[PDB]
């Protein structure tokens, strides 16, 4: 069977600004078939409360979702988005990067 | 002006794990409006725009009979495909259908759309004409001939023609505040040395809506397609969505390189360069 | 507004 692997992009609603509150999102897509699990992390940990939209698909039928939470960023603190999926060994993580 | 009204259905089995889930989500344009899942605890149609909300008990009811009906529907479909490719019993599969209403900017339909997937790959789709179908292959010939007999594209192209329509055009009257409403990209250009003979330029395109746009970097005015590094459109989780585009220069060499954004919200085309 | 239900039993895949 043909599966195809997630594009994972991890960046903030608004543009961050040291202790103002934001969201954090990342943005899973371009992945088939749809089971997928994703984990916010701050300082590696994983987050509690995140949230997600509702499973749908792009016109190629690859699935793509967005998870978010509420978060403040600091100059110290570290955020990534863990993402695992049938196509992939191992969790892939994909850290925070405010420039991208 | 032009709008579009998509329905986005995904059943998918899960042997061992009950019967198989079947979701259902609407959208105008860029914006979900309702859900339906049958795993929720108590499964019905849901809200998801604030301008839908206006509807009455019987429209989220009848929503709710048709998903559920379908619900039953879909998972009699995933049994008859895994049959159609001789599959065992084990494995999950996954029957994806998106449907809708394509109007152009005077509000008359432009088009209809209606095509299936099995595991992500084409399956079966309504024609343009609304009245023939094409079918990927010798299993999707079975269902072809199946809806053929039982003249089901005379059901897709009623809808399509006639309820689609009138509810799209419903909609966007009733959400017009914002479903007619382009929000233009607020736009900036970074830039970042990599060595002390090259740096990235970054043009950012952030707050836009609808999804649709182009972000392109030129060079001396000539496309840099194959050396720009171009990121999807992503969503603000705000309705907008975001972009950007980048390129790796020589240093000294920035001000040869334009950045140049298209997007329905925009008064005019902009052209934005590395401003120290 | 989703496709409606038929006047009779909708038609599998």
């Amino acid at each position: 069977m043909i599966q195809r692997t997630p594009k994972i992009q991890v960046y903030s609603r608004h543009p961050a600004e040291n202790g103002k509150s934001n969201f954090l999102n990342c943005y899973v897509s371009g992945f088939h078939p749809s089971d997928i699990e994703v984990d916010l992390l701050k300082n590696g940990e994983r987050i509690e409360k995140v949230e997600h939209s509702d499973l749908s698909f792009s016109k190629d039928w690859s699935f793509y979702l967005l998870y978010y939470t509420e978060f403040t960023p600091t100059e110290k603190d570290e955020y990534a988005c863990r993402v695992n999926h049938v196509t992939l060994s191992q969790p892939k993580i994909v850290k925070w990067d405010r420039d991208m | 002006g032009s709008h579009s009204m998509r329905y986005f259905y995904t059943a998918m089995s899960r042997p061992g794990r009950g019967e198989p889930r079947f979701i259902a989500v609407g959208y105008v344009d860029d914006t979900q409006f309702v859900r339906f899942d049958s795993d929720a605890a108590s499964p019905r149609t849901e809200p998801r725009a604030p301008w839908i909300e206006q509807e009455g008990p019987e429209y989220w009811d009848r929503n709710t009979q048709i998903f559920k009906t379908n619900t039953q529907t879909y998972r009699e479909s995933l049994r008859n495909l895994r049959g159609y490719y001789n599959q065992s019993e084990a494995g999950s599969h996954i029957i994806q259908r998106m449907y809708g209403c394509d109007l152009g900017p005077d509000g008359r339909l432009l088009r209809g759309h209606d095509q299936s997937a099995y595991d992500g790959k084409d399956y079966i789709a309504l024609n343009e004409d609304l009245s023939s179908w094409t079918a990927a292959d010798t299993a999707a010939q079975i269902t072809q001939r199946k809806w053929e007999a039982a003249r089901v594209a005379e059901q897709r192209r009623a809808y399509l023609e006639g309820l689609c329509v009138e509810w799209l055009r419903r909609y966007l009257e009733n959400g017009k505040e914002t479903l007619q409403r382009a929000d233009p990209p607020k736009t900036h250009v970074t830039h970042h040395p990599v060595s002390d003979h090259e740096a990235t330029l970054r043009c950012w395109a952030l707050g836009f809506y609808p999804a649709e746009i182009t972000l392109t970097w030129q060079r001396d005015g000539e496309d840099q397609t194959q050396d720009t590094e171009l990121v999807e459109t992503r969503p603000a989780g705000d309705r907008t969505f975001q972009k950007w585009a980048a390129v790796v220069v020589p240093s000294g060499e920035e001000q040869r390189y334009t950045c140049h954004v298209q997007h329905e919200g925009l008064p005019k085309p902009l052209t934005l360069r590395w401003e120290p | 507004l989703p496709e409606p239900l038929a006047q009779g039993q909708l038609t599998a895949y």
